[PDB]
C-alpha cells in the first residue's frame, strides 16, 4: 500500500493528468489484477452517525436497511403448505405413510 | 376607505406623521416602506408563539397526568364561595355561566327562606340554574377539586 | 429594434420618463471571477497577490531559496456538454513555475551557481461557463454571495442589560482581517481593562508596560498640566480661566490687587471673561489646596541623595513639607473636574500588579497559555509575533481605510500592521467618548457591513492549501544538498486539490440551482446569504439584525424574503444597485445643481448620503427640468421631510429602484399588503414550465431583460440575414460592414434539445424566425422554456368570475371546468432518469442476459437479444426494462417443498433478480439508452451498435459544418472578384478546385483572396486533426468507482395532465388546491354564450388586504375587449385603413405618456403582421410604483363597447336562472406551480425493516409510515382508547414475532392480537446492563 | 449485534462507534498486563494505569474529560451515555394525501381514492379473496389482485363497508386532533372531507396534508366506534358551546335569506304556509325577502313529555318561512326571526342541542349546511372596484388636520413649548382625525 | 449544574 502511494504521487507530476489503474502497473511489475484488491483493502470504514440533514436531524445508521428477515407471505405460503400435504398424505395407506414420513 | 392609522418605528413609540392614504388609492414609496417594516415585525413575531405554547403544554401535561376519576362518593362537606365577578364596574361574567355544571354542597336558600329550595347534592343543569337566576340568589356554595 | 419589437408593440402607461436602463444583471458573479484570474503585473486581486504573500521561502540560513516567477492556466480537456454527461470536473490544469537558487558561503549577495526552473502541477481550478454557473460532478451548481462585518474599528454602546441603573460601559474592539482580535472595555468601578481574544480579563496599561512606556510618558501624553509656584509666599497658582468651569468655588479670588470673586458664588462667564480681559495671571490658594491634587514630574533631593515625590502618589502637606524644604518651586501638576476629565488609569495604575516590562510579558506568557512556566525569550518572541509581524496578522487595505476614517485622520492608504500611533489614539477616542465629545456607532448601518463573492473566498481557501505546503517544504528543505534534486519532488499535489475542490463540492455556500424557469435562475445566481463560515449562523440573531433598518433604501430590496425558520436574513439585491471598489453596497442618483437639472448620473456609496439632502423620484419636473410644487418631499437622515425649491442636491434616479428582481414584476404593486406581496414574490419562483406558454396579458415592463439575460435565448452577435433554419441548427448569414477582413463565411448556431434539468423539467428550444428576415444584434433567434417572441411567460391567462358557487370553491379551492383539460393549457413534460449498476459480488460476477427465471412471455415481448428495452417502447408501470441475474450458492431447502420437489421437477443455478422495473404510476416513453462500459471487457452488441451510431452522427455533423461554411466563402470569393474584372461565364465553366489559381493584379482583395485561400487551407487541416482527436476521445473507456462492471441507463418521460390536488395560484397572493373539474355545459355562461372557465372565492378579498386583484381582474377585460373588436374586424376583409385608425385610436389614449407610435414609418406588410399577432387581446404596460388610475381603466374599457361600471349579468348554466346582484368576470393569470399529488401520495403494507433497531423504514423504492409522535399519544390517550394505542405502539411497529403471529391471523379470518414486548425496552436493558447497573423483572 | 459491522455497498463498511472504543480498552489491558509481567520502572506503569483509567472512563461517559476523538473525521463520538439521553415510532398502514372539500357527503364519511384503499386493505382482501373460492392459495392471490381484474373491485368494497380509518393532521394540538370516519370509495387522488369538520383542525385547504391509519384488532374497532367517531364529540372540551359553527359562505347564504327589504316584487299578499311559500319563490313571480304575513304551526314540549301544538297568524319574510322547514319540532318560533348572523346561528344549535337530543342536532346541522350553500350560490354576492365609496369628506378633514400640526410647529420654533408636549400634541391631533 | 488532569501534561 505505502510502495502503491509513494510512487503514486511520483507518477501524478510529470506524465500530467491521473494514473490510470492499468498504466499504474507498469511502473512495477504486478499482475495488473491484484491492483484492484490492494486498493480496495485500503480504506477505513465509515462511522455510522456521519449526519445527513433530511429536513431534520437524522442519520446514515437508520436508512441502512435489513437482509436477513422473510417477508409474512413466504411464511404464510409454508403455513398454507403444511396443511395442504398433511391432507394429501392423509389419504394413502399406513404403509406408504410411514415410508414417505421417513423418507 | 380611511386612513390606515399610525404604523410604528423600532424603538416602539409611534411616528408623529401617519400614513394618510388608502389601499384604493396609491401608497407611494415612503408609506410603503414605512408599513413593510411593521408588516415584518409581526410576521416574525408570529413564529414564536407556536414553541413557547408546545414548550408550555409539555410542562403542563408532565406535571398533571396521574389523575383518574376513581369512586362514586367522597363524603365531605366542604368547598368554595361562588359569586359572580367584578372587575370594578358593570359586571363581567354572570352566575349562570359560572356554576352551571357542578354539584351543589350545602342547602340553597333565600333571605327570608321559609324552606329549603334546590336539593343538598343535587347536579345544577338548566332548570335549576333558571331556578336560581329567576330567585335572584345571592351566592351558590359548590364542591370542588382541591377541597376533596 | 428592426423587426422585433416592430411586431406585438407593447402599450405602455405610466407618467415619468426614466434616464438609466436596466443593467446586465449577472454583473457580479462575472466580474469577480473575471478578476480572480487575470494576467496583471502587480498584487490587486490576483493569483498574483496570493503568490506573493507567501513566496519567497528561504530556509534558517541553510542558502536555499525558493523563488516564483509566472503561471499559466490551460485546455479544458472536455467541453461542458460531454463533461456534464460524464460526471467529473469542468476542469483547468494550473502549472506555476518556481525556480530554485542555493546561496554560498561567507557572502550574502554571492554570486550564485545554480539556476534552474522545472513546472509543478499544482490542484486544479474549475472554471465558469458563461452563464453563471459552475459545475463539478454532473449538476450545475451556484455559488451564492456572503455579507460580513467589516474588518477595522467601532465601538458599542451596550445600555440596558447591564446593573438596572444606567451605569453604561462602552468598550471599544479592533477587529482584524486575518489574525487575533484585540479589546477595551469599562466597568461599573470605571477603570480601564485590556483584554486578549476572549480567554480572559486583564488590567489595562500592561500592554504600554510590556512595550517599553513607562509611567512618565504615559501621564504626559494622556492628562494636562498646571504650575503650582510656592514662590516663598503661601502658595501661588498660575491658572487658565477656562479650568475654572467645571470648578467649585471653594477659596477668595483677587490678584493684582484686583478683588473677583467672592467665596460661596460660583465663577460665571463674566469674572471669567474679565480673567480673559485684563490677562490676570498670578491667583492665591489656600495651602491644602493640593489635597487631592498630584504631581507630574520625579522628584530628587537637594544634598541629601534621596527621593522626595515622584510622580503618582498621594500628595498631602505632609510630603509638600518633604519637598518644598529643598528649594523646589516649580511644581507642575494635573488638571482634575469629574464632567471633563476623569482619571480613570490613575486608579487601575492604582489596582495595577505589575511594575515593568520582563513581569508584564510573564504575565502574558502565563495568562495566554494555561498551566506552563515561562521564559524571557519565549515571552519576548511570542508578544513581538503576535501582533506586529506579517504572517499572523493580517489588517487588510479595506480595513486601514475604515481605521483612518474612523479616527479622523487624512490618508487613506497606509500599512498592514498597526504601529504605535494607534492603541493610543483607541485609548483617546474611548476617554473621549466616555466623557461625551463624540459618540457611538452601531451595526446593521451597510456602512458596516460589506459583500464578498468568490473571488475572496477562492483565493482563501487557495492560501490556506498554500500555507500547508510550504511549511512541509520548509521543512524537509534543511537537509537538502547541492544539486541531485530539482523542484517537484518536495511540493505535492494533494492538499491544493483536496481543500478547493471540498470547497466547490460540499461546503455550506454551495448549493444546487432551482433551475426550472428562467426567472429562479436569476434570482439564485444574486443572493446574500449570512451563515455560513464567518457570520452569524441560525439561531445567535435577535430582533436587531433581522429587521428592516432605513439605510436599506435602494441597496437590498425590503419586501422580498423567504420565509419560516431563517426570515430577515437572505434578502436580495436591488435592481440597480453595484458593487464598489472595496466591497460596500453604492446605488445610482441624479446630480441636480438646479441647473435646471443635470443629466449625468453619479454612483454614490453608503454613508456619502448621511450628510445630504435627497429629492423623491416621485416628485414632478416641469417642462426641461424645474421643479413646481415650492415644497418637495424630501429626506435628510433617515426622516422625511419638506424643503425648498433649492438647495437640494440629489434626486432618485427611476421610481423601481426598492424592489428586487422577481417583485418588480407583480402588477399593481402599489395596492396590495406587504405580507401578500410577500408571499407572490416568494410563489412567482416555482413555476413550472408548459407545453405553449403564451403572454402575460397584465405584465410590468421590466420583463425582456429577465428573458434577455439569464442565457437560455441564442441571442444574435452579428446582425443579418437569415439563410436555413432548421429544429436542430440555424445558420446567419453576416452583413458588409460589421464583416471581419477574412474568415467571413457564416454564423452559426446549435441548439439545445431534450435534456434533463436539475429538477426533472424538460428543456428545449424553438426557432422564431423565417427563410430571408433580418435580424439585428440583440434580436432572439431562440425562444426558451417559457419564453415567447422574447418576452418572459410562465402561465396561460384565462377567464375567472369571482362566485360563491355550490360549496365546491369553500375556503381556498379552485374549480376548473373541463375546456382547460381539453384543450391542453397546462400540460406539462417530465424527464425521469433510472439507472442500475452491475456490481461484483463474491460468488461471481452479474450478467445482463435476457433469459430470466420465474417469468414466461408475458413481460419480455420488449426487450431485444442483447437485453436492454428498445428505443420507444411505452412501458407502462411494471415492466421489464434492464435483465440482469445473480448467482446464489447454498440453497439449503426444507421439508415438504422437498417432498413437492421430488414429484414434479426442479430449477436450479441463478436465483433472485434485481432487475429493475418502471416504479409504480409511470407511464413512459424511453428516449435514450446509455451504455457505459470499464475498459478491459469486451462490450456486447448494444454498446458497438451505440458507438457506431455516435461516431456516424460526428462524422457527419463535421463533414456539414465544412460543407456550409466553405459555401459562403466561395460566394465571398466570386462576388469579390467579379467587382472589378468580371468574366461573362467564366465563372461557371472550370471547377471550384481549379479556381482560385486565378489571381489578380494588386489590389487589397488580391490579398483578401490569398488570406481567404489560407483560411480554407488551415480549416482544411483542423478538420482532420479535429475529427482525429474526436474519435480518440469517443472510443476508449471510463473510469468509475472500483466494484463496477457497466452501467446501463433509461430516460423514461413522462407527460403529466392536471388533477385533483395540483396547486394553482395567481400571481399576488392566492394559493388554492383544484378541487372538482366540472363539465362545459355546467358553467356560468353570459348573454352571448360564452362559458367562464375558473370560479374563484370572493370572501378572501376583504379579510387579507390584497385588493389589486380585482382592479387586475377590470384591466385585463378591457384589454380582450379591444382585442376581440380586432379579430372580428378582421375576421371579414375589409381594408387597411379602418385598422390603421383605429389602431392609432388605441395607442393614442388621453393623458400625457412616453408610447407615441404609428401611422408614418410603418409600411403596409407590417400592420398586416401587428394585426395578425393582436388578435389574442392587445398587451398593456405598468410601472411598478407608477403605474395606473381609474379613469385610464375607465376609458379603455369605453374603447370597446363594455359596461363601464365593470360588473356583467351572468345566468347559470343548470336551471337556466338569472342571477340577481350581477358579479365580476375578466382576465387575470394563473401560474401552474409543483407541488403535485402524484409527488405527495403514499402507502405502506408490508415493506422492508432496519437493522440496530426493528422500526419500519422503507429503502427499496417504498415509502415509511407517518411517524407517531407525543402530541398525538396525548390526544388519543384524552379519549377513552388503550386498546388502539397499545395496538398502535407494540404490534405494528416494533415486535418480532408478533407482527408475523397476527398477519397469520388476518389472512386466515380470526382478528386477535397477542402483546409481545417493544424492541426499544427490550434494547434499552442491554444499553443499560453494559454499565454497572443492575435491572432485573422479579415478580410472577 | 447492536453493534453491527454490516457491509455497505462495494467494499467500504461502516460501524458505530463502541468499536474503536472497545478496541481501544482491551488495547491498553493488554499492554499493561504486558508492562507488568516483565517488571519495567515505575514512572511507566504508573503512565499505563492512568491512560487506561482514561480510556474506561471515556468508555462509560465521553464529555466530561478530554473528549477523545476519532481519526479521518473531527466529529466528537458517541459512547453508552448518549445512548440513553437520546420524536417518533414509525408505523405500518399508513398514507398521507393532499385535501380538497366535497360538500355532498355527510357529516361522517370522508372519501378515499381507489389506489390507497388498496395498498392498505391487501390482508383482508388477500384472505376474503382466498376464502370466497375464486382462487387456490395466497401467490394466486397476490397474482390476481396485483394485475387489477375487474372482480377484486367488489370484495373491496364488501371489505370497506363499515370499518373505520382515523384520520389525523400533521401539527396535532388539542383533543380533536384524531377523529374516527367511516369510508367511501370514490375516484382521483385527494382524500375528501367535510366543510363543517374543518373548522376544528385549524386546516385551511391551500395544500395541507393529512394522514390516515387503520386500526386491526376488533376491541380496536369497536372502541373507535363507541367513544370517538365524528358525531359524538360536538362539544368542545373547553367550554359548553358547540364546536360546527357554520364558518365561511354558508354563514353569508343564511344571512342573505333572512333579511326584509322594503319594497320587493309581490309584496303585501298573504299566504297559506311555507311549503306555498316555497312554491312562490320557485315560480319566479315573489323574490326572496318581501315583508308578507304568513301562518305558521309550532310544537311546544313543555308539558311533562308531550308535543302540544299551536297556530296563528305570524308577520315576515318569505326566507324565513323557507328556512323554517328544516328546524325540527322542538323549537319554538323565536329563533329564525331575528338579522340571523353567527351568534344567533351558534344559540340556535345550542338550544336545539339542549332540548332534543343527538341525532336531530346532527341532522339539522347536515340540512342547514345544504340550505347555507345552495342559495349562497344562487345569490351571487360578488365585489367589485365600485363599492369601497372613500367618503366626501376626506380632503377637508386632512387639511384642517394639516393646519394645526402646522401651527404647533411654528409655536414650538418660538420658544413657547417643549418637545415631548409637542410631541404629545400632534399624536393626539392624529388620533382624533382618524377616527 | 449550578442554580490539571490531562494525562498528556503530567
Ligand atoms: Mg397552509
Ligand atoms: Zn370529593
Amino acid at each position: 500500500i505505502n510502495k502503491l502511494n509513494r510512487i503514486s504521487r511520483q507518477m501524478l507530476q510529470e506524465m500530467g493528468r491521473e494514473p490510470t489503474p492499468e498504466e499504474l502497473a507498469e511502473r512495477m511489475l504486478m499482475p495488473e489484477d491484484k491492483i484492484r484488491k490492494v486498493l480496495k483493502i485500503a480504506k477505513e470504514p465509515i462511522s455510522m452517525e456521519t449526519p445527513i440533514g433530511d429536513d431534520e436531524d437524522s442519520h446514515l445508521g437508520d436508512f441502512i436497511e435489513d437482509t436477513t428477515l422473510e417477508l409474512p407471505l413466504d411464511s404464510a405460503t409454508t403455513e398454507s403448505l403444511r396443511a395442504a400435504t398433511h391432507d394429501v398424505l392423509a389419504g394413502l395407506t399406513a404403509r406408504e405413510a410411514k415410508v414417505l414420513r421417513m423418507r | 376607505a380611511g386612513m390606515r392609522g399610525l404604523m410604528a418605528k423600532p424603538d416602539g413609540s409611534i411616528i408623529e406623521t401617519p400614513i394618510t392614504a388608502n389601499f384604493r388609492e396609491g401608497l407611494n414609496v415612503l408609506q410603503y416602506f414605512i408599513s413593510t417594516h411593521g408588516a415584518r415585525k409581526g410576521l416574525a413575531d408570529t413564529a414564536l408563539k407556536t414553541a413557547n405554547s408546545g414548550y408550555l403544554t409539555r410542562r403542563l401535561v408532565d406535571v398533571a397526568q396521574d389523575l383518574v376519576v376513581t369512586e362514586d362518593d367522597c363524603g365531605t362537606h366542604e368547598g368554595i364561595m361562588m359569586t359572580p365577578v367584578i372587575e370594578g364596574g358593570d359586571v363581567k361574567e354572570p352566575l349562570r355561566d359560572r356554576v352551571l355544571g357542578r354539584v351543589t354542597a350545602e342547602d340553597v336558600l333565600k333571605p327570608g327562606t321559609a324552606d329549603i329550595l334546590v336539593p343538598r347534592n343535587t347536579l345544577l343543569h338548566e332548570q335549576w340554574c333558571d331556578l336560581l337566576e329567576e330567585n335572584s340568589v345571592d351566592a351558590v356554595k359548590v364542591r370542588s377539586v382541591v377541597s376533596c | 429594434y428592426s423587426y422585433t419589437e416592430k411586431k406585438r408593440i407593447r402599450k405602455d402607461f405610466g407618467k415619468r420618463p426614466q434616464v438609466l436602463d436596466v443593467p446586465y444583471l449577472l454583473s457580479i458573479q462575472l466580474d469577480s471571477f473575471q478578476k480572480f484570474i487575470e494576467q496583471d503585473p502587480e498584487g490587486q486581486y490576483g493569483l498574483e497577490a496570493a503568490f506573493r504573500s507567501v513566496f519567497p521561502i528561504q530556509s534558517y540560513s541553510g542558502n536555499s531559496e525558493l523563488q516564483y516567477v509566472s503561471y499559466r492556466l490551460g485546455e479544458p480537456v472536455f467541453d461542458v456538454q460531454e463533461c456534464q454527461i460524464r460526471g467529473v470536473t469542468y476542469s483547468a490544469p494550473l502549472r506555476v513555475k518556481l525556480r530554485l537558487v542555493i546561496y554560498e558561503r561567507e557572502a550574502p549577495e554571492g554570486t550564485v551557481k545554480d539556476i534552474k526552473e522545472q513546472e509543478v502541477y499544482m490542484g486544479e481550478i474549475p472554471l465558469m461557463t458563461d452563464n453563471g454557473t459552475f459545475v463539478i460532478n454532473g449538476t450545475e451548481r451556484v455559488i451564492v454571495s456572503q455579507l460580513h462585518r467589516s474588518p477595522g474599528v467601532f465601538f458599542d454602546s451596550d445600555k440596558g442589560k447591564t446593573h438596572s441603573s444606567g451605569k453604561v460601559l462602552y468598550n471599544a474592539r479592533i477587529i482584524p482581517y486575518r489574525g487575533s482580535w484585540l479589546d477595551f472595555e469599562f466597568d461599573p468601578k470605571d477603570n480601564l481593562f485590556v483584554r486578549i481574544d476572549r480567554r480572559r480579563k486583564l488590567p489595562a496599561t500592561i500592554i504600554l508596560r510590556a512595550l517599553n512606556y513607562t509611567t512618565e510618558q504615559i501621564l504626559d501624553l494622556f492628562f494636562e498640566k498646571v504650575i503650582f509656584e510656592i514662590r516663598d509666599n503661601k502658595l501661588q497658582m498660575e491658572l487658565v480661566p477656562e479650568r475654572l468651569r467645571g470648578e467649585t468655588a471653594s477659596f477668595d479670588i483677587e490678584a493684582n490687587g484686583k478683588v473677583y470673586v467672592e467665596k460661596g458664588r460660583r465663577i460665571t462667564a463674566r469674572h471669567i471673561r474679565q480673567l480673559e480681559k485684563d490677562d490676570v495671571k498670578l491667583i492665591e490658594v489656600p495651602v491644602e489646596y493640593i489635597a487631592g491634587k498630584v504631581v507630574a514630574k520625579d522628584y530628587i533631593d537637594e544634598s541629601t541623595g534621596e527621593l522626595i515625590c515622584a510622580a503618582n502618589m498621594e500628595l498631602s502637606l505632609d510630603l509638600l513639607a518633604k519637598l518644598s524644604q529643598s528649594g523646589h518651586k516649580r511644581i507642575e501638576t494635573l488638571f482634575t473636574n469629574d464632567l471633563d476629565h476623569g482619571p480613570y488609569i490613575s486608579e487601575t495604575l492604582r489596582v495595577d500588579p505589575t511594575n515593568d516590562r520582563l513581569s508584564a510579558l510573564v504575565e502574558i506568557y502565563r495568562m495566554m497559555r494555561p498551566g506552563e512556566p515561562p521564559t524571557r525569550e519565549a515571552a519576548e518572541s511570542l508578544f513581538e509575533n503576535l501582533f506586529f509581524s506579517e504572517d499572523r496578522y493580517d489588517l487588510s487595505a479595506v480595513g486601514r481605510m475604515k481605521f483612518n476614517r474612523s479616527l479622523l485622520r487624512e490618508e487613506i492608504e497606509g500599512s498592514g500592521i498597526l504601529s504605535k500611533d494607534d492603541i493610543i489614539d483607541v485609548m483617546k477616542k474611548l476617554i473621549d467618548i466616555r466623557n461625551g465629545k463624540g459618540e457611538v456607532d452601531d451595526i446593521d448601518h451597510l456602512g458596516n457591513r460589506r459583500i464578498r463573492s468568490v473571488g475572496e473566498m477562492a483565493e482563501n481557501q487557495f492560501r490556506v492549501g498554500l500555507v500547508r505546503v510550504e511549511r512541509a517544504v520548509k521543512e524537509r528543505l534543511s537537509l537538502g544538498d547541492l544539486d541531485t534534486l530539482m523542484p517537484q519532488d518536495m511540493i505535492n499535489a494533494k492538499p491544493i486539490s483536496a481543500a478547493v475542490k471540498e470547497f466547490f463540492g460540499s461546503s455550506q455556500l454551495s448549493q444546487f440551482m432551482d433551475q426550472n424557469n428562467p426567472l429562479s435562475e436569476i434570482t439564485h445566481k444574486r443572493r446574500i446569504s449570512a451563515l455560513g463560515p464567518g457570520g452569524l449562523t441560525r439561531e445567535r440573531a435577535g430582533f436587531e439584525v433581522r429587521d428592516v433598518h432605513p439605510t436599506h433604501y435602494g441597496r437590498v430590496c425590503p419586501i422580498e424574503t423567504p420565509e419560516g425558520p431563517n426570515i430577515g436574513l437572505i434578502n436580495s439585491l436591488s435592481v440597480y444597485a453595484q458593487t464598489n471598489e472595496y466591497g460596500f453596497l453604492e446605488t445610482p442618483y441624479r446630480k441636480v445643481t438646479d441647473g435646471v437639472v443635470t443629466d449625468e448620473i453619479h454612483y454614490l456609496s453608503a454613508i456619502e448620503e448621511g450628510n445630504y439632502v435627497i429629492a423623491q423620484a416621485n416628485s414632478n419636473l416641469d417642462e426641461e427640468g424645474h421643479f413646481v410644487e415650492d415644497l418637495v418631499t424630501c429626506r435628510s437622515k433617515g426622516e422625511s421631510s419638506l424643503f425648498s425649491r433649492d438647495q437640494v442636491d440629489y434626486m432618485d434616479v427611476s421610481t423601481q429602484q426598492v424592489v428586487s428582481v422577481g417583485a418588480s414584476l407583480i402588477p399593481f404593486l402599489e395596492h396590495d399588503d406587504a405580507n401578500r406581496a410577500l408571499m407572490g414574490a416568494n410563489m412567482q419562483r416555482q413555476a413550472v414550465p408548459t407545453l405553449r406558454a403564451d403572454k402575460p396579458l397584465v405584465g410590468t415592463g421590466m420583463e425582456r431583460a429577465v428573458a434577455v439575460d439569464s442565457g437560455v435565448t441564442a441571442v444574435a452577435k452579428r446582425g443579418g440575414v437569415v439563410q436555413y433554419v432548421d429544429a436542430s441548427r440555424i445558420v446567419i448569414k453576416v452583413n458588409e460592414d460589421e464583416m471581419y477582413p477574412g474568415e467571413a463565411g457564416i454564423d452559426i448556431y446549435n441548439l439545445t434539445k431534450y435534456t434533463r434539468s436539475n429538477q426533472n423539467t424538460c428543456i428545449n428550444q424553438m426557432p422564431c424566425v423565417s427563410l430571408g428576415e433580418p435580424v439585428e444584434r440583440g434580436d432572439v433567434l431562440a425562444d426558451g422554456p417559457s419564453t415567447d417572441l422574447g418576452e418572459l411567460a410562465l402561465g396561460q391567462n384565462m377567464r375567472v368570475a369571482f362566485m360563491p358557487w355550490n360549496g365546491y370553491n369553500f375556503e381556498d379551492s379552485i374549480l376548473v371546468s373541463e375546456r382547460v383539460v381539453q384543450e391542453d393549457r397546462f400540460t406539462t413534460i417530465h424527464i425521469q432518469e433510472l439507472a442500475c449498476v452491475s456490481r461484483d459480488t463474491k460468488l461471481g460476477p452479474e450478467e445482463i442476459t435476457a433469459d430470466i427465471p420465474n417469468v414466461g412471455e408475458a413481460a419480455l415481448s420488449k426487450l431485444d437479444e442483447s437485453g436492454i428495452v428498445y428505443i420507444g417502447a411505452e412501458v407502462t408501470g411494471g415492466d421489464i426494462l434492464v435483465g440482469k441475474v445473480t448467482p446464489k450458492g447454498e440453497t439449503q431447502l426444507t421439508p415438504e417443498e422437498k417432498l413437492l420437489r421430488a414429484i414434479f421437477g426442479e430449477k436450479a443455478s441463478d436465483v433472485k433478480d434485481s432487475s429493475l422495473r418502471v416504479p409504480n404510476g409511470v407511464s413512459g416513453t424511453v428516449i435514450d439508452v446509455q451504455v457505459f462500459t470499464r475498459d478491459g471487457v469486451e462490450k456486447d452488441k448494444r454498446a458497438l451498435e451505440i458507438e457506431e451510431m455516435q461516431l456516424k452522427q460526428a462524422k457527419k455533423d463535421l463533414s456539414e459544418e465544412l460543407q456550409i461554411l466553405e459555401a459562403g466563402l466561395f460566394s465571398r470569393i466570386r462576388a469579390v472578384l467579379v467587382a472589378g474584372g468580371v468574366e461573362a461565364e467564366k465563372l461557371d465553366k472550370l471547377p471550384r478546385d481549379r479556381w482560385l489559381e486565378l489571381g489578380l493584379t494588386d489590389e487589397e482583395k488580391q490579398n483578401q483572396l490569398e488570406q481567404l485561400a489560407e483560411q480554407y487551407d488551415e480549416l482544411k487541416h483542423e478538420f482532420e486533426k479535429k475529427l482525429e482527436a474526436k474519435r480518440r476521445k469517443i472510443t476508449q473507456g471510463d473510469d468509475l468507482a472500483p466494484g463496477v462492471l457497466k452501467i446501463v441507463k433509461v430516460y423514461l418521460a413522462v407527460k403529466r395532465r392536471i388533477q385533483p390536488g395540483d396547486k394553482m395560484a395567481g400571481r399576488h397572493g392566492n394559493k388554492g388546491v383544484i378541487s372538482k373539474i366540472n363539465p362545459i355545459e355546467d358553467m356560468p355562461y353570459d348573454e352571448n354564450g360564452t362559458p367562464v372557465d375558473i370560479v374563484l372565492n370572493p370572501l378572501g378579498v376583504p379579510s387579507r388586504m390584497n385588493i389589486g386583484q380585482i382592479l387586475e381582474t377590470h384591466l385585463g377585460m378591457a384589454a380582450k375587449g379591444i382585442g376581440d373588436k380586432i379579430n372580428a374586424m378582421l375576421k371579414q376583409q375589409q381594408e387597411v385603413a379602418k385598422l390603421r385608425e383605429f389602431i392609432q385610436r388605441a395607442y393614442d389614449l388621453g393623458a400625457d405618456v412616453r408610447q407615441k407610435v404609428d401611422l408614418s414609418t410603418f409600411s403596409d406588410e407590417e400592420v398586416m403582421r401587428l394585426a395578425e399577432n393582436l388578435r389574442k387581446g392587445m398587451p398593456i404596460a405598468t410601472p411598478v410604483f407608477d403605474g395606473a388610475k381609474e379613469a385610464e381603466i375607465k376609458e379603455l374599457l369605453k374603447l370597446g363597447d363594455l359596461p363601464t361600471s365593470g360588473q356583467i349579468r351572468l345566468y347559470d348554466g343548470r336551471t337556466g336562472e338569472q342571477f340577481e346582484r350581477p358579479v365580476t368576470v375578466g382576465y387575470m393569470y394563473m401560474l401552474k406551480l409543483n407541488h403535485l399529488v402524484d409527488d405527495k401520495m403514499h402507502a405502506r403494507s408490508t415493506g422492508s425493516y432496519s437493522l440496530v433497531t426493528q422500526q419500519p423504514l422503507g429503502g427499496k423504492a417504498q415509502f415509511g409510515g407517518q411517524r407517531f409522535g407525543e402530541m398525538e399519544v396525548w390526544a388519543l390517550e384524552a379519549y377513552g382508547a388503550a386498546y388502539t394505542l397499545q395496538e398502535m405502539l407494540t404490534v405494528k411497529s416494533d415486535d418480532v414475532n408478533g407482527r408475523t403471529k397476527m398477519y397469520k391471523n388476518i389472512v386466515d379470518g380470526n382478528h386477535q392480537m397477542e402483546p409481545g414486548m417493544p424492541e426499544s425496552f427490550n434494547v434499552l436493558l442491554k444499553e443499560i446492563r453494559s454499565l454497572g447497573i443492575n435491572i432485573e423483572l422479579e415478580d410472577e | 449485534d447492536l453493534r453491527p459491522l454490516v457491509p455497505l455497498d462495494g467494499g467500504r463498511f461502516a460501524t458505530s462507534d463502541l468499536n474503536d472504543l472497545y478496541r481501544r480498552v482491551i488495547n491498553r489491558n493488554n499492554r499493561l498486563k504486558r508492562l507488568l509481567d516483565l517488571a519495567a520502572p515505575d514512572i511507566i506503569v504508573r503512565n499505563e494505569k492512568r491512560m487506561l483509567q482514561e480510556a474506561v472512563d471515556a468508555l462509560l461517559d465521553n464529555g466530561r474529560r478530554g473528549r477523545a476523538i476519532t481519526g479521518s473525521n473531527k466529529r466528537p463520538l458517541k459512547s453508552l451515555a448518549d445512548m440513553i439521553k437520546g420524536l417518533g415510532k414509525r408505523v405500518d398502514y399508513s398514507g398521507r394525501s393532499v385535501i380538497t372539500v366535497g360538500p355532498y357527503l355527510r357529516l361522517h364519511q370522508c372519501g378515499l381514492p381507489k389506489k390507497m384503499a388498496l395498498e392498505l386493505f391487501k390482508p383482508f382482501i388477500y384472505g376474503k379473496l382466498e376464502l370466497r373460492g375464486l382462487a387456490t392459495t395466497i401467490k394466486a392471490a397476490k397474482k390476481m389482485v396485483e394485475r387489477e381484474e375487474a372482480v377484486v373491485w367488489d370484495i373491496l368494497d364488501e371489505v370497506i363497508r363499515e370499518h373505520p380509518v382515523l384520520l389525523n393532521r400533521a401539527p396535532t394540538l388539542h383533543r380533536l386532533g384524531i377523529q374516527a370516519f367511516e369510508p367511501v370509495l370514490i375516484e382521483g387522488k385527494a382524500i375528501q372531507l367535510h366543510p363543517l369538520v374543518c373548522a376544528a383542525y385549524n386546516a385551511d385547504f391551500d395544500g395541507d396534508q393529512m394522514a390516515v391509519h387503520v386500526p386491526l384488532t376488533l376491541e380496536a374497532q369497536l372502541e373507535a366506534r363507541a367513544l370517538m367517531m365524528s358525531t359524538n364529540n360536538i362539544l368542545s372540551p373547553a367550554n359548553g358551546e358547540p364546536i360546527i359553527v357554520p364558518s365561511q359562505d354558508v354563514v353569508l347564504g343564511l344571512y342573505y335569506m333572512t333579511r326584509d327589504c322594503v319594497n320587493a316584487k309581490g309584496e303585501g299578499m298573504v299566504l297559506t304556509g311555507p311549503k306555498e311559500a316555497e312554491r312562490l319563490y320557485r315560480s319566479g313571480l315573489a323574490s326572496l325577502h318581501a315583508r308578507v304575513k304568513v301562518r305558521i304551526t309550532e310544537y311546544e314540549k313543555d308539558a311533562n313529555g308531550e308535543l302540544v301544538a299551536k297556530t296563528s297568524l305570524k308577520d315576515t319574510t318569505v326566507g324565513r318561512a323557507i328556512l323554517w322547514m328544516i328546524v325540527p319540532k322542538g323549537l319554538p318560533y323565536s329563533i329564525v326571526n331575528q338579522a340571523l348572523g353567527k351568534k344567533a346561528i351558534s344559540k340556535m344549535l345550542n338550544t336545539c342541542y339542549r332540548i332534543l337530543g343527538l341525532k336531530p342536532t346532527v341532522i339539522f346541522a347536515d340540512q342547514i349546511m345544504y340550505t347555507g350553500f345552495a342559495y349562497a350560490a344562487r345569490s351571487g354576492a360578488s365585489v367589485g372596484i365600485d363599492d369601497m365609496v372613500i367618503p366626501e369628506k376626506k380632503h377637508e378633514i386632512i387639511s384642517e388636520a394639516e393646519a394645526e400640526v402646522a401651527e404647533i410647529q411654528e409655536q414650538f420654533q418660538s420658544g413657547l413649548v417643549t418637545a415631548g408636549e409637542r410631541y404629545n400634541k400632534v399624536i393626539d391631533i392624529w388620533a382624533a382625525a382618524n377616527d | 449544574d449550578m442554580g490539571t488532569t490531562d494525562p498528556v501534561r503530567m
